[PDB]
């Protein structure tokens, strides 16, 4: 019986401890609780035995880049993520999370996750996206980052659905096995 | 719907999955027991067409195991193991928490929306049983205000703040990362403040118009946090106790903190602490 | 034998759907299917199980099974069969345009099929040999609704269709069709029949 250590980190303007929740939460989709703290965990089940784990929730402040690496030393897996719909989330990863967690952390299983995947595919938000000059960046240059870094997995999940999200989570715990 | 049997149609059960399954996993091997496989969305209601109409539907989400009541055990200093059991087996009670919004919708806040509308479900048996399942014999929904959601969600934390304690304070041979899972979450509302939001939601006059006569909770959540407070004290000390160096930095900002909130509580909230 | 064709073709549908069932059944019975590139210890076996409700594929990466389908929960136990866009088959399957780590060679040219679902997921999956690849692709576009590609499925459909008809005129043994139908001789427009039904 052990246990897994798993940060995330990413912009806050994602929300990702909203997927956090509602998968350790079992939640309905869009029925999650908020709770008022940080850092979640739970007990998994996924081959041979059944295993804890905790998140490492980390906010994505610059700030708190001085907190955050404390966090990363003997950390089983890092999952690293950003928003599908969002460029500008794109251009922090290849720019700033991308490369600072590498340079943190160069030795560690990594898998890259998108988010908003019910919105990539949504037409307001895409029209509003080429309104407002943004692109709908797709998967295949998602897949191009990964192989950029060479990812041990790249995904793409959503909130309101959980599509994949489940097997996100298998993957990202069964990149150490 | 109505495609369903007698003994299924308009019908609402229970189901001792396995150890760990995820929700829709199960759902999907319930899927596999019955064709026509759909999901109605509002988890909540029934459907009143389909409270007669053909093509069955259903719909499944995780609900909370009530507590069993151990006899002779209620004040008793017993070990965790008895009640874990009891935490699973030998159980009726069955509750749900329903998200709602009710107030105005402010955007830093949603506390002043905040309602759980929990549905307690008490069925025939006791699980374990004969069967795996069974059919809630009394269905019953409740409320909750934001005022009481604050009240639950305080006393829930602070309980859990005493599990993790007692668990490690029992075994020390135990990880301590959980120790810097909890102690930082608590440390840092950090993507909202919950106690500054209590603070606007009823310990500020506003509420106290709102709710004059309803101030006799905000004085409960006040108490609940002095409780709260040696609480925090022994997650601290039990912190100290499992410190490293690389939570040493994480234990000067969680003390430095814990005395924040300690002088925070006695004059700013202005709350009498023990 | 101008009536003879013309009334074997058109009595089509019994053998058509008839091979159809016998396809779905195929497919519910199913094999170990082959993945791609399973060479540095990957189970290039696995088995690919329809439900006997034909709605869901239990199917995954299974070990190398010789056995074949193994009763059980796969790897993933849901095909979505209501969205299934189509299956495309040779050069359409992106997986063999891999020019990298995923290079599929030029034998596998006719082993190409990928199930296309949730818009942007794929199975491109592997036969071990033609017949059985067409057997599976005829069961899905059966599941599809669509006509069948499999040569043997029209080897099939020509030999029983002629059997049938065979096994027919033996009636007509000495006689002759008509290539003009026998003319209808006039129905006296009275129902009183003298003698009583039935």
């Amino acid at each position: 019986m052990q246990a897994i250590k798993c940060v995330v980190v990413g912009d806050g303007a994602v929300a990702k401890t909203c997927l956090l929740i509602s998968y350790t939460t079992n939640a309905f989709p869009g029925e999650y609780i908020p709770t008022v703290f940080d850092n979640y965990s739970a007990n998994v089940m996924v081959d041979g035995k059944p295993v804890n784990l905790g998140l490492w929730d980390t906010a994505g402040q610059e700030d708190y880049d001085r907190l955050r690496p404390l966090s990363y030393p003997q950390t089983d897996v890092f999952l690293i993520c950003f928003s599908l719909v969002s460029p500008a989330s794109f251009e922090n990863v290849r720019a700033k999370w991308y490369p600072e967690v590498r340079h943190h952390c160069p030795n560690t299983p990594i898998i890259l996750v998108g988010t908003k995947l019910d919105l990539r595919d949504d037409k307001d938000t895409i029209e509003k996206l080429k309104e407002k000059k943004l692109t709908p960046i797709t998967y295949p240059q998602g897949l191009a980052m990964a192989k950029e870094i060479g990812a041990v997995k790249y995904l793409e999940c959503s909130a309101l659905t959980q599509r994949g999200l489940k097997t996100v989570f298998d993957e990202a715990i069964r990149a150490v096995l | 719907g109505q495609g369903f049997p007698s003994f299924l149609r308009n019908k609402i059960f229970i189901y001792r999955g396995k150890e760990y399954e995820r929700r829709e996993d199960f759902s999907l091997r319930l899927l596999t027991q019955f064709p026509n496989a759909e999901k109605m969305t509002s988890t909540t209601p029934p459907g009143e067409d389909i409270k007669s109409s053909p093509k069955q539907y259903m719909q499944c989400f995780t609900v909370k195991p009530v507590m069993s009541l151990p006899p002779s055990y209620k004040d008793k200093p017993v070990p965790e193991q008895i009640l874990n059991y009891y935490r699973a087996n030998e159980v009726q009670q069955f509750r749900y928490s329903r998200p709602f919004r009710k107030g105005e919708k402010d955007p830093d806040n949603e506390f002043a929306t905040m309602w759980i509308e929990r549905t307690t479900y008490t069925t025939a048996y006791t699980f374990p049983g004969i069967l795996k399942w069974f059919e809630v014999k009394q269905i019953s929904t409740e409320e909750i205000s934001p005022l009481e959601n604050a009240i639950e969600t305080m006393e829930l934390t602070n309980e859990r703040i005493s599990n993790c304690v007692q668990q490690h304070a029992w075994d020390r041979s135990l990880s301590v990362h959980p120790l810097s899972m909890l102690l930082s979450g608590i440390v840092d509302p950090a993507v909202m403040g919950g106690f500054s939001n209590y603070e606007k939601a009823f310990f500020t006059e506003k509420y106290l118009q709102e709710h004059p006569e309803d101030q006799e909770k905000v004085e409960l959540l006040k108490r609940l946090i002095a409780l709260q407070m040696p609480l925090l004290t022994e997650g601290i000390r039990i912190h100290g106790e499992k410190l490293t160096e690389q939570l040493k930095p994480l234990h000067e900002r969680l003390s430095s903190c814990f005395r924040e909130l300690k002088e925070k509580v006695e004059k700013h909230y202005g709350v009498i602490t023990l | 034998s101008r009536p003879i064709l013309e009334l074997k073709e058109k009595i089509q549908p019994e053998i058509l759907e008839l091979i159809k069932q016998q396809r779905l059944n195929r497919l519910v019975e199913g094999t170990c299917f082959r993945k791609l590139n399973a060479r540095r210890r990957q189970d290039k076996f696995w088995y690919c199980r329809l439900s006997p409700n034909h709605k869901v594929l239990h199917y995954g990466d299974l070990e190398e099974s010789p056995q074949g389908e193994v009763p059980h929960d796969s790897l993933q136990d849901k095909l979505p069969v209501a969205d299934i866009k189509a299956v495309v088959t040779g050069k359409d399957c992106p997986h063999m345009k891999e020019k990298g780590a995923l290079k599929q060679n030029k034998e596998v040219l006719e082993l190409a099929f990928s199930i296309l679902y949730d818009s942007n997921c794929q199975l491109n999956f592997i036969a071990p040999d033609k017949h059985e690849y067409c057997i599976w692709t005829d069961g899905l576009n059966a599941l599809l609704g669509k006509d069948m590609m499999s040569d043997l499925t029209r080897n099939d459909l020509d030999t029983l269709l002629s059997m049938e008809i065979k096994l027919r005129l033996l009636d007509l043994e000495n006689i002759q069709i008509p290539d003009a139908p026998p003319p209808i001789p006039k129905e006296p427009s009275n129902y009183d029949f003298v003698y009583d039904c039935n």
